[PDB]
């Protein structure tokens, strides 16, 4: 009973099907086919063409966007099938209408092709941009990926261009090629576009409980840069009150005294 | 919650059966008016035959099953006419108990059946006595209470609304709303005026019955004493 | 005696099936009498 | 934005996700893009064409 | 129409997992993220979620409140049309320590 | 209600249960500890009843969902009670189980075989099988334990077989069959069980007597000392214990007694507390009758009542503040108790301090739930029980009956020139009562005019609802803006998320509309019929035909009638085909007519149809 | 119909004063009230219109007591009463009388001296009204179906007596 | 994924168990006063939400009068699910039901 209650939670967050590295490519296959069941609304304008309804209404805004339930980005749908509300041979099916409104609701079966990239998965991306604190990438030239300065190896050194933009140099001492291979550190869904947080560096690091003891110096770089980003953003669109002194003087806030 | 179900029975909100059929015949009161007005229906045969259009119904109903059974029940009913209710035959039960009134032409209440047959016998009158019987059978079919009808509310409203007209006092037994309250509202085991109606025979005379009344009536010592003298 | 009947309901661990006119009104469900004694379904042509 | 007529009531995986080969993905993409090309869906097909292009060529 | 539609008809959020209208709340999102209806009862405090191998939260399961506390789960919320008095009744019953569980279909 | 806003999910059933303390602590938005509601300056104090974590209050944003007073639904909080309290509503029940249990073996004083007999009968009744529950009494073999355990086995065998046999057929489901007669048989048994439970004096399991518990009007229990006959009985039955190895009683002692008893007698209580089978497999715990916490309802339902200028304090906040003062005081008493102790002996004072602490918080808890269970204060503040039963009650005054929108009231005036199925609507009502008419190709012409006409010219329109969900009021606008919006009614939706939707026009009540006419008292459904709207110019009263006089039982002696304007087509169809006047010619009472002409018309007919009339 | 209102300033130091405060003055109030803050006797008032004006030092703002009723009125009488003081005299109490004109409306009850009351069903035009041989059209029309149930024969004899006495 | 497939199987099994086949149905061949009222109301609601109309609305502006016209020609594409007190049902089309 002590571990029985916690066991249900582990199975809720358990990765159903893991992505395997194959064909000596080194990259893990993340595109998967999953058959699903939807409960969708049907508009009265689509009462003569219901399959077009379910498609234009709910399935089309679903593609090229991450869906939390399937645990990936819906690349498309295949084989839509409306479940008849009447258990029974004909193409004429029936859907239950809400007592209050003219809209009907039905169960649907459709197969989804989703891009399901879990953490630990090795992926390849084409370098979009490369700043002093991050490297921009594109998985299959459609999905956004980013490798932060701390996730980049220590041996690597960035070089900023004065002419016009910058470039990162690897351990060997040569600039990085168009395509780059990385491991999935985290996947950010909540935002507008799906962003993959990547790592270029990778349990038994304990030297008499040394792994448990955190190196404050290294832990600071990842926290300070995180806070600096969060605070600068919170200062954007910040409306502060205009204060006028009992003389007719407006109090102007400017850290820099001279021009 | 009490309403008419799609199986014609009177069911409560939770599906529990209250009645197997509304009033035992499934007739809507707002329809049961000219259903016995046979002369009226006869004078307006073709008008009502056009009203209760049977051409769009003949393929959806049965015209013999119930009609045959109605004769079998009438047969055993006539056999035990003089016989008492406890000795009556229980072989064949009513036609409404065996055949759905909205699907079988002839599954009519025995009260309607007796009344209709009596009209055709006592009145010999281009309408045949057989084609008129079908029209009245069809009228009963079209006079059925609709499944879904809130017969529960309608009943309480049909007892409530006219009980406002009896708010005035007496012009012995409890009457009006107090008596209605004794029944419906309190189901009293201790009634204000408990009574018994005793049916007297024919061999017992008016004098004998009055002597019998005296024999049961409570007699007190007070009722026989004229004077008490205490010295 | 709202709180009294509620107490008896909780102690029974009762499930209100929402089949009485009163219960349906409480939860904003359509009454099962008359027009609520059935369901309306739309016939759709495409498979 | 996020309504019953826009988004579904519930989505449920009827079975475990079955992995598909590079050729199956490309065969699906070609089938889907052709069927949809035949309003905001157009921008999604534009992105889908880039994936199809990456699974056989270079951007 | 009289006793609901043109009186106190409210489209209210309900959690399908625990069946309640009072535990549901709109999550506070980040600068780019969108707000999602989340249940306070079924969601677990982020720190308390501790661990065959290690498991990782799919990001879509972590939501934040106005106080800045991170939560895991409690996303099985839907919308139901109810009278507003029901919300006031459930609230009053809750004070007395009585819980109403609304079984909501589809699941 | 909006037809453009359908709902996909529905409540199918409501389950009644008790909130656990652990459950409340997790869902809580903030712990309430402060009896004050406002800081100085005017901001709500942190940890008080007006805390912003409980929802948006005083033009501040909610500190939980971040929304303002309109969109914030409010959030539940909690008060941590320093000592457990008896829940007023379930005190009578916990009292029954306290008097029915043995204080030594911690089982009910009734014999185990008799208790099992009730558990068996109550398990069979979870499923719709009454006949089987009575047939169990037929199963029969100072009696040895080896024999009695065989009786319990044979009875359990019949119960398991009778359930499975009925489960095989369509006699009972896995969720169990439940009818009123089944409920009657359950109610009879649960009563008989408690009656047998309370009757036993000497425990049938272990022959030792327990001290009798007495009670007062308020939630407080006492323990009456045993008599010398029962004390000597405890001594002689004291040796058999070794081989196996009036005074007030605190809430903790009662909870601890019931804790063990509810564990040891879990089998019977499983069916005593479950009407249908317990599929959730939850344990029946004694702490359900006790309150270790109090839920703080959202600020939304505890807002201070404003009457004109004066802003009056909410009565619930007042009762809740009282619970908070006592809680802080007991926290100090327990802190002083923790300090000191070597010096004791006179422990009659430490228990006296404890008894006061317990009876004070209990009273404050009682006062908040049910006032008619709290001590007299020199009219008291109403509790939550009182709030649900103020007069007729919340259920009768605000659920079964409600004040409605889109409705009007006026004195009725007679009219023989309108149809018997019509109602003469004054132009005053016609310019205020509107219908949400969705704009389409077939009615674009009709609604464009209404939009141009506006909210003061009949037939007009007061508002226009766009497909995005927003509303555009036509009230302040001039003929120029109205003309522009009318030419924008049938424009195609650019947004794909609302392409399904079409604009709505909140158009004036026209002569084709249905209305519900009502004349109180509504003694029969004929007193609430559907009439066809006929807007009559220069009118200040509702005009009604003489044929309607009978059904409404309305005489034009200065009578008043209610007009209801249903706002959807399903409600329209009903008022035009089911509750409409014409379908109410005959009353269902006797099937006789309640419609006809009343006075002048009868006298006119006798003259018009006379032979002399040419 | 005449209705009287008492505008008292009591709710010992005087704070509210009848009239208008300097520097602060919301638009078009002078149309209803005179320099003294009291209304012009004869002025038409609707609900929302200012019925009096004052200034309270506690709020340092010029406030007004609004007139609120569904029926509009005219000011018939304004009386200033400065009693309950010996030497320290200042006005705080004012009595304002409203004249509400009431023409017979559809619904108003009318009755003869025989208990025959009836509501005004309509104000029938004289051209549409039945006209007598004399050329007179009745002021009031009573329905004949009123008399058989009420049995108010006193009204019947009152009708031929009133006619005889008029002639 | 595995627990849902079972739940869907049970849901559809119970549905089929409750459905009364077209031949075994034994309710009134007549459309009840209540059925007519809801059909006309619901179809009117559909008509107002730009639903494809199967009749020629010769200057008709009222959706209910359109729904009435569609009923007269039996062109209303709706079905009545008649429930019995056990939860079982009979699906009847608007077309096949007799209207007075
Ligand atoms: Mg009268
Ligand atoms: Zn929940
Ligand atoms: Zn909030
Ligand atoms: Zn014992």
């Amino acid at each position: 009973n002590e571990n029985r209650e916690t066991a249900r939670f582990i199975k809720k967050h358990k990765k159903q099907v893991t992505n395997p590295i194959d064909e000596k490519n080194g990259t893990s296959n993340c595109i998967v086919r999953v058959p699903i069941a939807l409960y969708v609304s049907l508009a009265p304008m689509y009462l003569e063409n219901p399959l077009q309804g379910v498609m234009k209404q709910h399935l089309n805004p679903l593609v090229m966007k991450y869906n939390n339930k399937v645990g990936g980005v819906v690349l498309g749908y295949e084989g839509l099938k409306i479940l008849d509300a009447d258990p029974l041979d004909t193409s004429e099916k029936l859907i239950k209408i809400t007592p209050d409104t003219p809209f009907g609701f039905t169960w649907c079966h459709v197969n989804l092709y989703v891009w399901q990239p879990q953490v630990g998965d090795v992926l390849e991306g084409y370098i979009f941009i490369q700043s002093a604190s991050h490297i921009g990438l594109l998985i299959h030239d459609a999905f956004n990926a980013s490798i932060k300065k701390n996730n980049i190896p220590v041996d690597w050194t960035f070089v900023h261009n004065d002419v016009e933009l910058g470039h990162w140099v690897d351990s060997n001492g040569e600039p990085i090629d168009g395509k780059l291979r990385f491991t999935v550190r985290n996947v950010h869904t909540t935002g507008r576009v799906v962003s993959v947080d990547g790592t270029l560096i990778s349990y038994n690091s304990s030297r008499s409980q040394a792994e448990s003891l955190p190196i404050v110096s290294n832990k600071k770089i990842v926290f300070d840069d995180e806070v600096s980003i969060e605070n600068k953003e919170s200062h954007k669109e910040l409306d502060l009150p205009e204060v006028k002194e009992d003389n007719g003087s407006e109090i102007v806030y400017e850290e820099n005294t001279s021009e | 919650g009490v309403h008419v179900s799609y199986d014609n029975s009177i069911r409560d909100a939770d599906g529990t059966l209250v009645q197997f059929m509304y009033g035992g015949d499934a007739i809507d009161i707002t329809k049961e008016s000219h259903m016995t007005q046979f002369e009226f229906c006869l004078d307006n045969y073709y008008a009502l035959l056009k009203k209760y259009n049977p051409s769009a119904l003949i393929e959806h109903l049965d015209v013999e099953s119930a009609l045959k059974y109605s004769k079998k029940t009438l047969k055993y009913r006539k056999k035990h006419s003089k016989e008492p209710h406890y000795k009556q035959s229980v072989k064949y039960d009513p036609v409404l108990a065996k055949y759905n009134p909205a699907k079988y032409l002839g599954s009519v209440s025995e009260n309607f059946q007796d009344k209709l047959e009596s009209f055709l016998d006592k009145n010999s009158k281009g309408v045949n006595e057989k084609k008129f019987r079908a029209l009245m059978q069809l009228k009963y079919m079209r006079s059925l209470i609709n499944p879904g009808e809130a017969v529960g509310i309608i009943a309480s409203q049909s007892v409530g609304e006219p009980s406002t007209q009896m708010t005035l006092n007496t012009f012995n037994v409890t009457l009006g709303i107090p008596r209605l309250r004794e029944i419906v509202m309190t189901a009293s085991a201790a009634i204000k005026t408990p009574q018994m109606t005793l049916p007297i025979w024919n061999d017992v005379s008016d004098e004998q019955a009055d002597t019998f009344c005296k024999s049961i009536s409570k007699v007190l010592l007070s009722e026989v004493i004229d004077k008490v003298i205490v010295t | 005696t709202t709180c009294q009947f509620l107490t008896k309901a909780v102690l029974d661990n009762e499930r209100e099936q929402l089949d009485s006119p009163s219960a349906r009104i409480v939860v904003g469900k359509l009454n099962n009498v008359g027009t609520g004694s059935f369901d309306v379904l739309a016939k759709v042509p495409n498979a | 934005s996020a309504t019953t007529l826009n988004t579904p009531v519930v989505i449920h995986a009827t079975q475990l996700p079955q992995h598909v080969s590079t050729d199956e993905v490309l065969q699906f993409l070609e089938s889907f893009i052709d069927e949809k090309e035949n309003t905001n869906l157009s921008s999604s097909i534009s992105q889908l064409k880039r994936i199809q292009r990456d699974f056989k060529g270079l951007p | 129409d009289r006793l609901l539609n043109s009186s106190d008809y409210t489209q209210a959020s309900v959690c399908r997992e625990c069946g309640s209208i009072l535990t549901t709340q709109q999550s506070v999102p980040r600068i780019g993220s969108i707000s999602t209806v989340c249940c306070r009862r079924c969601s677990m405090r982020f720190e308390d979620a501790k661990k065959g191998e290690k498991i990782f939260i799919d990001d879509s399961q972590i939501w934040e409140d106005g106080q800045g506390n991170k939560f895991v789960g409690g996303n099985e919320t839907t919308t139901v049309a109810i009278p507003f008095v029901l919300k006031y009744l459930d609230s009053e019953l809750s004070a007395m320590g009585i819980r109403l569980r609304y079984n909501v279909e589809p699941k | 209600m909006d037809i453009s806003k359908p709902v996909g999910s529905e409540i199918t059933s409501v389950d009644f249960g008790i909130l656990t303390a652990k459950e409340i602590r997790n869902l809580s938005a903030k712990q309430i500890t402060n009896p004050t509601v406002l800081d100085n300056l005017g901001h709500p104090v942190s940890g008080g009843l007006y805390d912003l974590a409980l929802g948006a209050f005083l033009r501040n944003l909610c500190s939980t969902c971040g929304l303002d007073e309109k969109f914030c639904p409010g959030h539940q909080g909690h008060i941590e009670l320093p000592v457990p309290c008896y829940n007023p509503l379930f005190f009578n029940q916990l009292y029954i189980y306290l008097r029915a249990s043995c204080l030594f073996c911690h089982h009910f004083r009734l014999k185990s075989v008799e208790v099992h007999r009730y558990a068996c009968k109550l398990r069979l009744l979870q499923y719709g099988l009454i006949d089987e529950s009575y047939k169990l009494d037929e199963i029969t073999l100072d009696i040895s334990s080896t024999l009695l355990n065989e009786l319990k086995s044979k009875r359990s065998e019949y119960v398991d077989m009778a359930i499975a046999k009925a489960l095989s057929d369509g006699r009972t489901t896995e969720r169990g069959s439940f009818t009123a007669t089944v409920n009657d048989e359950r109610k009879k048994l649960v009563h008989e069980f408690h009656k047998k439970l309370l009757s036993r004096g000497k425990c049938d399991n272990c022959g030792m007597f327990s001290p009798k518990f007495r009670k007062d009007g308020f939630t407080k229990i006492f323990e009456t000392a045993l008599n010398e006959k029962q004390i000597t009985n405890n001594r002689v039955k004291g040796f058999i214990r070794q081989d196996m190895i009036s005074t007030y009683i605190l809430s903790t002692e009662v909870k601890n007694i019931l804790d063990t008893v509810f564990r040891k007698e879990q089998c019977v209580l499983q069916y005593v507390f479950h009407s249908r089978p317990n599929l959730s497999r939850k344990l029946v715990k004694a702490d359900s009758f006790f309150m270790d916490v109090l839920v703080v309802p959202p600020t939304r339902f505890r807002l201070p009542s404003k009457l004109g200028e004066e802003v009056h304090e909410n009565s619930q906040n007042q009762l809740l503040s009282k619970v908070l003062t006592t809680s802080l005081l007991i926290r100090d008493l327990n802190d002083d108790l923790s300090k000191l102790k070597v010096s004791l002996e006179d422990r009659r004072v430490i228990f006296s301090r404890l008894m006061n602490a317990f009876v004070t918080i209990q009273n404050d808890v009682n006062a908040f739930i049910d006032s008619t269970k709290a001590q007299g204060r020199t009219v008291p503040i109403p509790g939550v029980k009182q709030a649900l039963e103020k007069k007729e009650g919340l259920f009768r005054k605000h659920m079964m009956g409600k004040r409605v929108n889109y409705a009007a009231r006026s004195v009725i005036s007679p009219d023989p020139n309108i149809e018997t199925n019509e109602i003469g609507v004054p132009p005053v009502f016609a310019v205020k009562l509107t219908y949400p008419e969705p704009v389409t190709a077939y009615n674009i012409a009709e609604l464009r005019q209404a939009v141009i006409n506006g909210p003061d010219k009949w037939p007009g329109a007061t508002q226009i609802q766009n497909e995005d969900g927003s509303l555009v009021s036509l009230i302040g606008m001039s003929v120029e803006q109205r003309k522009a919006l009318a030419n924008q009614l049938l424009t195609p939706s650019s947004n794909v998320s609302t392409h399904t939707l079409n604009k709505k026009v909140y158009r004036h009540i026209k002569n084709r509309d249905v209305v519900l006419m009502n004349r109180q008292p509504t003694l029969h459904k004929a007193s609430m019929m559907g009439h066809k709207v006929r807007v009559l110019p220069n009118e200040k009263t509702l005009r009604l035909h003489y044929a309607n006089t009978g059904a409404y039982n309305a005489d034009f002696d200065g009578d008043e009638m209610n007009m209801h304007f249903p706002q959807n087509e399903n409600a329209r169809a009903e008022a035009l085909n089911l509750a409409n006047t014409d379908s109410q010619y005959l009353t269902p009472t006797s099937g006789s007519p309640v419609r006809g002409l009343i006075q002048d018309h009868i006298s006119a007919g006798v003259w018009l149809t006379s032979k002399d009339s040419f | 119909m005449y209705k009287t209102e008492k505008v008292d300033l009591a709710l010992d130091p005087i704070t509210q004063h009848f009239g208008f405060g300097n520097d602060e003055w919301p638009k078009e109030w002078l149309e209803k009230l005179d320099e003294d803050g009291l209304p012009y006797i004869g002025t038409y008032v609707e609900e929302g219109d200012p019925i009096c004006a004052y200034f309270d030092d506690t709020l340092n703002k010029t406030k007004i007591k609004t007139y609120h009723s569904s029926e509009p009125a005219y000011i018939e009488e304004v009386n200033l009463i400065g009693d309950e003081s010996n030497k320290f005299q200042e006005l705080q109490t004012v009595s304002i009388k409203y004249r509400i004109r009431r023409t017979p409306q559809i619904g108003d009850k009318f009755s003869s001296r025989h208990g025959q009351k009836g509501v005004c069903s309509r104000k029938w035009p004289t051209i549409d009204m039945p006209f007598s041989e004399t050329g007179i059209q009745p002021d009031i029309i009573i329905n004949p179906h009123a008399f058989p149930s009420r049995m108010t024969i006193g009204m019947f004899v009152e009708s031929l007596a009133g006619k005889a006495g008029a002639l | 994924p595995e627990d849902f497939q079972q739940h869907e199987q049970i849901r559809r099994k119970t549905l089929k168990e409750k459905a009364i086949p077209k031949d075994q149905r034994a309710t009134t061949p007549y459309m009840t006063k209540y059925e007519r009222a809801r059909i006309l109301g619901t179809r009117a609601l559909q008509i107002s939400m730009n639903a494809p109309v199967f009749v020629d609305l010769e200057g008709e502006t009222d959706p209910l009068r359109i729904a009435m016209k569609e009923l007269a020609e039996k062109k209303i594409p709706l079905v009545i699910r008649r429930y019995l007190p056990d939860g079982s049902f009979e699906d009847w089309s608007v077309e096949e039901l007799i209207v007075d």
